[PDB]
RNA sequence: CUGUUGCUUAUAGACGAUGGCAUCAGAAAUCGGUGUUGUAAGCUUUAGAGUUUCUUAAUCAAUACUCUCGGGUAUUGAAUG
RNA sequence: GUCAUCUAAUUAGUGACGCGCAUGAAUGGAUCACCGUGAUUCCCACUGUCCCUAUCUGCAAUCUAGUGAAACCACAGUCAA
RNA sequence: UGAAACUGUCCUUAGUGCAGAUCUUGGUGGUAGUAGCAAAUACUAAGAAGAGGAAAAAAACAUCUUAGAACUGAAGAGGAGAAAGGUUCCUAAACAACAUUACUUGGAUUAGGGUGAAUCGAUCCUAAAUUACAGAUGGAAAUCCUUAAGAAAAGGAUUGAAAGGGAAUAAGAUUAAUAGUUCUUAAUCAAGAGAAUGGUAACAUAUCAUGAACUUUAAAAUGGAGUGUGAAAAUCUACGGAAGAGUUCUCUUUUCUUCUUAACAAAAGUAAAUUCCACUGAAAUGAAUCAAUCAGAGAAGUGGAAUUUAUUGGCUUUGUAAGAAAUUCAAUGAAUUGUGGUAUUUUUGCAGUCUUCAUAAAAAUUAAAGGGAAUCUUUUGCUCGUACUAAUAACCGCAACAGGUCUCCAAGAAGCAAAAUCUUUAGUUAAAUAGAAUAACGCAGGUAAGGGAAGUCGGCAACAUAGCUCUGUAAGUUAGCAAGAAAGAGUAGCUCUGGUGAUUAUCGAAUCAGAACUUUAAAGGUUAGGGG
RNA sequence: GAUUCACGCAGUGUUAACGUGCAAAUUACUUGUCAUAUUUGAGUAUAGGGGCGAAAGACUCAUCGAACUAUCUAGUAGCUGG
């Protein structure tokens, strides 16, 4: 007897595929009987049609290969493929670069370690292109409000 | 898989009566695993 | 490509049912039945047609009032 | 399709009523030479162009 | 007598054919020989750049040393028994 | 075509000559930078294209069980004069 | 053999005698048990049913369950629709024919069953366009006109979209099959029935707080690119656990699965962006973005108002609502259902920038204004579509044809990449038959000593270069390019170091550079320019 | 109306496969292309001495240097076969 129907109703009532359906081999006359899903409740109910667990995939070997990476242990020149924009965007930088160092004036401003002219005057520096990063417009901030006393 | 076998294997066959006639016969091949292969001759177990 | 291929894309009546003659000769775009010559009164009828005109004509059905008239 | 006219959907209808055979009283009657329906169609053997 | 058939038969072969043996038949393992690759897995040389932690105590560490001329394979169209 | 040049060797290519069978100015004349699954020639590299063939795998082809067409067909099917 | 009509003679009459016409129609041979039944990686074992795996290996055995092994690889061989098909859907009985073997299988035969809507659509509106009465034209059939010609239609007739516009429904469960349609619970919409305050102002008040003719305004209703960013979901990840499963002679406080929530409404807490309002008046010019951009017809500052952010009001939260659902345990009954992220993608908005000799629909329908004419409960919600495929088997190609046919949802690894390659959820293992042998000649994929295009019409075909980083780069030129010119060097594993931020030491981002040591000396498994 | 890759598309080469084919034009690799002179669905408009054409006498339902269909029509043949 083919149990295609008591199949295809058991995944309806599991709410999974039919690849996750496990039919009892040893009681085919008992599942062949139940040709309603009330029927094939109680079979589920008294453990004759069991769902199998999903099928293990292990996120282990990621995890390590994460793990060496942010250590740099394979991002070397053999195992780059991209151009260096396209790992690392430039104008992004840009961008990042831009808020942060715009962040510190205006926290100086309102602090009044600088007032608004040299707040104006720095602004247009930091839109250059003059300090790489924080550290450098620190010092530049530092060394100009000692000519300022001077 | 279906592209390598093991290149030896040990079985295990015995000739049993069929239930269903007593008469007739047949073969049951079975697997006899082994940690090697070295020193294993024909034995009628 | 003007054999097996290009017959894919023929999904896209052009002929339905006519009201008045039943056929499929009705013209979606043309708003006409190239058969039985539909809203025209008179019925679309031809002399070279002449296999057309014993198809559908006086006697090709039931005559349901004129089979009394003429017996009386 | 899924969505159809009303009267599309009525001669639909009926020619599924009018593919059935013979039934099998008929055929006893004396002198029957109708055994077969041979207006019958499947829907993967002929087109019925409507 | 000859043929079929068997050895999933060879010195032969598209199929037939041809060649050999058929109960002292045949087959099979295992063993030794003969070849191929290059030193298995477990534990040990702090081998070991450094890091880390207890602070000489461990760790973790690519690779490297001894067991190890190792381990694995070997008729399948190889040779003995 | 003749002269140079490209090659060991050039009816090929490039550069010159021009009484040009029968070039020539919006039937457009001359000139090309970029571009082209366009036409042509030469170098480097590489290679079974070749000297000159060997060999490996899969699918068939071969044989068998089931199934099973078609083109074609006067009759047919050994040669010399 | 056959079982009910027929024959001879003479005249008369003719659809009167066949080997050919590539003659017409029908039937049948050789070919011939021959060519074939070879694209889509692939099946094996045990059992059940069945006449249908027997046997001197007759080496193969359709269907269903379990186990193993696999393939599509989520821009799928997944889950759903539009056109087209039309009962192909589901179940049972049954296999004569059909699916190039067979079939217990079937999209095949027989017989029943199945398609439920006030909220989804058609119905409604108009777009390109289309068709009427009267009129005009024509010998005629008929053509023209669509508001112009009319005693026709406050104003212009009919049709035209299941992708354009549009009143209103969601979650769970249920069937052999229908489900925003049935059931439970919870809502919504339409049509009904029972001459006001507050705020300086922007503007605000569970109906409130009257508002006719007439007119106006707005909405429906409007391109594309690219950049930044708010939010949700998915993936990833941090902390804290609960429950179950996997591995465990070698280790692993380990690996894996679940930890959820609708329409409609509420308003504890709290965001981003834009535009306006009040105070004051900027120069020593400020303010601000990734970019811009803005200001005395008024900046920045402070305090406010409004709108947008997938329903009320964006996010958390709440009613719904845990009673559901998911994961477990027990033999119907019990257990739990925290909080984050300066990560990626998708979706959805927003903000300004760019671009056009391109400026990127209309109506139904709704609201508001100017004006001043006048003096909570309950009932109903009609007609039609609704099953199924939507394709390496339901569609078009004569067919179960490697061809063609419009869309929606969309995981992990790796990488610049929605690339090649492998896997998860789902689907399938059959999709024109197999077994044995392992000849020639083939089709598809390869390799090769020495030479290196001598082959050939011709380097046809194949080989070869190939990612990224650094250095370097000619003539010529329309000065933009040529240019990835050409040419040269580096690249692995392991152990470390430094740079790039946020909050006041902790927290996080993959990215760049550098140094020792070791080795088989490193883009090349896949993907991947030959050059002059 | 820059250079490329991808989902797709086309059809440069092999003058490969196949050529009583998977197919009355398809398959494989190679190549080109892969958003603004782009790709594409449905609706709608254009009809045979006509339409439509970035133009090949190309396309107009496997039909095109004048479609398909029916009638005139048993068109005519100094030519061919019986």
């Amino acid at each position: 007897v083919s149990l295609k129907l008591q199949k295809r109703l058991a995944a309806s009532v599991l709410k999974c595929g039919n690849r996750k359906v496990w039919l009892d081999p040893n009681e085919t006359p008992e599942i062949s009987l139940a040709n309603s899903r009330k029927a094939i409740r109680k079979l589920i109910k008294d453990r004759l049609i069991i769902k199998k667990p999903a099928a293990m995939h292990s996120r282990a070997r990621v995890v390590e290969r994460k793990q060496a990476k942010i250590l740099g242990r394979h991002t070397g020149h053999g195992k780059r493929k991209g151009t260096k924009n396209a790992r690392t965007p430039q104008k992004t930088l840009w961008i990042i670069r831009m808020r942060v160092l715009r962040r510190l004036l205006l926290k100086y401003r309102t602090t009044g370690k600088i007032d608004k002219h040299m707040y104006h005057d720095f602004y247009l520096k930091v839109k250059g292109n003059q300090y790489k990063n924080k550290k450098a417009l620190m010092e530049s901030i530092f060394k100009a409000l000692e000519e300022k006393k001077l | 898989g279906i592209r390598s076998v093991a290149d030896r294997i040990r079985v295990r066959m015995a000739r049993l009566p069929i239930e269903g006639e007593e008469g007739k016969f047949y073969t049951l091949v079975s697997y006899v695993p082994v940690a090697s292969f070295k020193g294993l001759v024909t034995k009628t177990v | 490509t003007k054999g097996t291929s290009c017959r894919g894309t023929r999904h896209n009546k052009t002929h339905i049912l006519c009201k008045r003659c039943g056929k499929r000769s009705w013209h979606l775009q043309k708003q006409r039945c190239a058969s039985c010559g539909y809203p025209d009164a008179k019925m679309r009828q031809y002399a070279w047609g002449y296999k057309a005109l014993r198809r559908r004509t006086q006697g090709t059905g039931r005559m349901r009032h004129l089979k009394i008239a003429l017996k009386r | 399709t899924g969505h159809k006219g009303f009267s599309y959907k009525l001669k639909l209808g009926k020619k599924i009523h009018q593919n059935r055979g013979v039934p099998q009283w008929f055929r006893m009657k004396t002198g029957n030479t109708i055994n077969y329906n041979f207006k019958r169609r499947h829907w993967n053997r002929r087109k019925m162009g409507m």
